[PDB]
């Protein structure tokens, strides 16, 4: 059925880490030898699956979650990494069976004026967990005294933008992160591997 | 939630703006440096002022947290270099009079010019001009004329202009719940909170002055030697009982003493080591200096550069179009963008600086990853040294041996050796008399003990104790030579020097020997030696987080200042010197008298 792994990788507009997206990719044909066609992928991590034997199991779901962050943020995306992306903006679990490929996209994602279109959150009053999403506005308050709604001593926004420029490190630059993620329910499997 | 506990959610709020905020005020000062356009000047000015309008509106938010509830360290250490009110602790008019009087001075120095000579038509200008005439002259009464008409053509103006802003300055300081604005300048070197590592200001001259008071037979010698030869090309100028004019000390102040090296040859049969027909023989361009610079880096132990700096930075010549500054500089715009502004000639000089502006890049790049605020050296003579300690290992004739420039058939000698040292020496130990005579003054005009009636009367007193030069022309109160500095009269602090070399020569001192190095102090090298690349990495690291008494510790094993690895390093010379010295009378004094 020809599974695209495509509408993933091959997007015009990627998504900000606090809003990342996620695709159920589900009933078709692997195919995730589609997946090397991109060669500058800076990272290939597969905890929980052999790189080489992808295309032999079947799971009942995959998960394709694509966010951008920078090339220094790169490495929190682990299992049982601790930081301020892994436990603010995405965190996922410790029982991961995935991959972290993560390419770098500096000649997509930043302009030389600043790409404040992709933003980061600073501030929690509790850490994440595995694979939850956090899409609220509301300000921070760090002292005692109630802000009143919008303010500006001691209360302040939580999401601060990336600002993202050509002109940065490779550790600062836009990564393009697509995160996948197999789940193993007990049900009849409708993704499968090509076999003769 | 406690205000320790809320002032580390506001560090981290500030740290990322600023980041950000700093960022673009550094890319367009970049890009103004690089290209002088008026597009270019209104978006440097647009991003200082917003810049500067964000740090006293989070200046403003952090005075409210009290550093006495606040029990962790770095957190104190951010909040303490953000708590500062600075010139805003004034009242409006008096912060736009101190302005004023900052910028017309700026003004008087840089665009100031001597018309004296005949008619108005000759006017030399102070930087190709003035620098030249005095770095190059044999004539007592040229330079006579030039001394005298620059201080009295600035000075004249200087000095109404300068008590006034003495007294705005010691106001500001006053209000600023310090003492006087010396006592401000102080407060760089100063450590409150860590138990065993404590440094007070009053320390901070105590300690100057004694590592002074030890480094003066060095000096003496110096200055023994340099009477001795200058006397030979000054006939009845100079009197054998001590001193020397300050009109004749290479620079037009008596900063530094590197172009008296012509006139203050060890031995003139045996040249100087240069390399320069040999680095343009091989065609080096300007690519492989930065190149086999960042290769003895990676050798001592030291990371790569990105591929964010080679293609971004400046370093060849700007060309006829495109005008620029061309002062090497190493620019650290902040998210990971390292970019070392430079015109490389093709010359040895241009090579150690390229190590040079090349160390301060690596210290960049090795605090990146702490707060915003602790991004700096621990003190303002960190930056220097550790930049100043890769281009003495540089400087090695055994790694130039080691990286193509030197015939492994030519051979070293004591000349050699004596000719290389006393070439840093004129450089290194000058400085130190002048900068800490300066310092002081300043530190005593400042805190009230000097009369503002009696002010010029105790440079040239204070000279002739310090550094030991004659006053070239009896000079009275109407003036302001103290000023006629760039770090005067722009407002500079200048015991970084002295900090400087003093950290740097105990640095080369530490690293040399965790590189198993038998033999004179003057040759170490930091090359292929990935023990001393971690020592010197754990400063490195470090910044303005922990305190500069145990940064220097870590790597040294002493928590203060000490002459004793600079007395070592110019140890081969200093003996020289005794021996020499046996025939002539040795020291200065106020017997002078004309
Ligand atoms: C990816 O998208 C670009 C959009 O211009 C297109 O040119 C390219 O052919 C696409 N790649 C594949 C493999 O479809
Ligand atoms: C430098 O400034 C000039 C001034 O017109 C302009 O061409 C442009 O802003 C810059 N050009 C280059 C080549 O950097
Ligand atoms: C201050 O807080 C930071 C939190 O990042 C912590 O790492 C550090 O150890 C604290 N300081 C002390 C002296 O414990
Ligand atoms: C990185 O350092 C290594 C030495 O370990 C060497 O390949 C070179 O100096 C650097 N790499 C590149 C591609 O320049
Ligand atoms: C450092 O090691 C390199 C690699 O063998 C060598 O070519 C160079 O001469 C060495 N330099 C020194 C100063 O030992």
């Amino acid at each position: 059925n020809l599974c695209p792994f495509h509408e993933v990788f091959n997007a015009t507009t990627f998504a900000s880490v606090y809003a990342w997206n996620r695709k159920r990719i589900s009933n078709c044909v692997a195919d995730y030898s589609v997946i090397y066609n991109f060669a500058p992928f800076f990272a290939f991590k597969c905890y929980g699956v052999s790189p080489t034997k992808l295309n032999d199991l079947c799971f009942t779901n995959v998960y394709a979650d694509s966010f951008v962050i920078r090339g220094n943020e790169v490495s929190q995306i682990a299992p049982g990494q601790t930081g301020n992306i892994a436990d603010y903006n995405y965190k996922l679990p410790d029982d991961f069976t995935g991959c972290v490929i993560a390419w770098n996209s500096n000649k997509l994602d930043s302009k030389p004026s600043g790409n404040y279109n992709y933003l980061y959150r600073l501030f929690r009053k509790s850490k994440l967990k595995p694979f939850e999403r956090d899409i609220s506005t509301e300000i921070y308050q760090a002292g005692n005294k109630p802000c009143n709604g919008v303010a500006g001593p001691n209360c302040y926004s939580p999401l601060q933008s990336y600002g993202f420029r050509p002109t940065y490190g490779v550790g600062h630059q836009p990564y393009r992160v697509v995160v996948l993620s197999f789940e193993l329910l007990h049900a009849p499997a409708t993704v499968c591997g090509p076999k003769k | 939630s406690t205000i320790e506990e809320q002032a580390k959610t506001f560090l981290d709020k500030f740290n990322h703006e600023a980041e950000d905020l700093f960022y673009q005020s550094s890319l367009a000062s970049w890009n103004y440096n690089t290209n002088i356009t008026e597009e270019n000047v209104q978006n440097m000015n647009n991003a200082g002022d917003k810049w500067s309008a964000f740090l006293k509106e989070q200046s403003t938010l952090a005075q409210m947290y009290p550093l006495q509830e606040i029990q962790n360290l770095t957190v104190k250490l951010q909040l303490q270099a953000l708590q500062q009110n600075g010139s805003s602790v004034l009242s409006e008019d008096k912060s736009k009079r101190l302005n004023t009087i900052l910028n017309t001075m700026s003004t008087i120095y840089s665009t100031g010019k001597v018309c004296n000579p005949d008619n108005p038509q000759e006017c030399l200008l102070l930087e190709p001009g003035l620098n030249e005439i005095m770095a190059n002259s044999l004539d007592y009464n040229e330079r006579l004329w030039a001394w005298e008409s620059w201080r009295s053509e600035v000075g004249k103006q200087l000095r109404p202009l300068y008590e006034e802003y003495v007294v705005l300055k010691n106001e500001m300081a006053r209000a600023n719940h310090y003492e006087d604005y010396g006592d401000y300048w102080r407060g760089d070197y100063e450590v409150n909170g860590v138990d065993g590592y404590d440094y007070s200001r009053g320390q901070l001259i105590e300690d100057v002055e004694h590592t002074f008071e030890e480094i003066k037979p060095l000096y003496e010698h110096l200055h023994a030697y340099v009477r001795a030869k200058l006397m030979n090309a000054y006939p009845s100028y100079i009197s054998p009982i001590g001193c020397l004019p300050a009109h004749l000390l290479g620079d037009m102040w008596g900063r530094f003493w590197t172009n008296l090296y012509s006139l203050t040859v060890p031995f003139g049969q045996k040249p100087n080591i240069d390399v320069t027909d040999a680095m343009v023989d091989q065609a080096w361009d300007a690519q492989r200096i930065f190149k086999e610079a960042e290769k003895f880096f990676v050798s001592v132990g030291l990371p790569n550069m990105t591929q964010g700096f080679w293609e971004n930075s400046m370093l060849t010549d700007p060309g006829n179009v495109q005008k620029a500054v061309c002062h090497p500089t190493a620019w650290d715009l902040g998210k990971g963008d390292f970019r070392i502004l430079m015109c490389t000639k093709v010359t040895m000089d241009d090579f150690l600086t390229a190590h040079h502006e090349m160390g301060h890049i690596q210290y960049d790049m090795a605090y990146a990853a702490q707060p915003f605020l602790l991004r700096n050296g621990a003190n303002e003579g960190f930056h220097e040294a550790v930049g100043e300690i890769m281009s003495l290992s540089a400087a090695t004739p055994k790694h130039l041996k080691s990286i193509g420039l030197l015939s492994p058939d030519f051979q070293e000698d004591n000349e050699t050796e004596i000719n290389f040292l006393l070439k840093q020496a004129l450089t290194i130990v000058g400085t130190l008399p002048f900068t800490y005579m300066l310092e002081k003054w300043r530190w005593m005009v400042f805190k009230g003990e000097i009369p503002k009636d009696q002010w010029m009367k105790k440079w040239w007193e204070m000279k002739r104790e310090i550094v030991g030069v004659v006053e070239p022309v009896p000079h009275d109160e109407t003036y302001c030579d103290p000023a006629s500095l760039f770090h005067v009269s722009n407002d500079y602090s200048f015991i970084r020097y002295y900090t400087r070399t003093l950290y740097q020569f105990q640095f080369q001192e530490a690293l040399c020997q965790a590189a198993k190095h038998e033999g004179p102090l003057h040759k170490c090298d930091i090359s292929n030696s990935t023990e001393a690349g971690q020592k010197l990495f754990n400063m490195l690291r470090l910044g303005k987080s922990e305190p500069w008494t145990l940064a220097l510790e870590n790597v040294v094993g002493a928590k203060n200042m000490n002459v004793r690895p600079l007395l070592n390093y110019f140890e081969p010379l200093f003996t020289w010197l005794k021996d020499q010295n046996k025939n002539s009378f040795v020291g200065w004094s106020t017997d002078w008298s004309p």
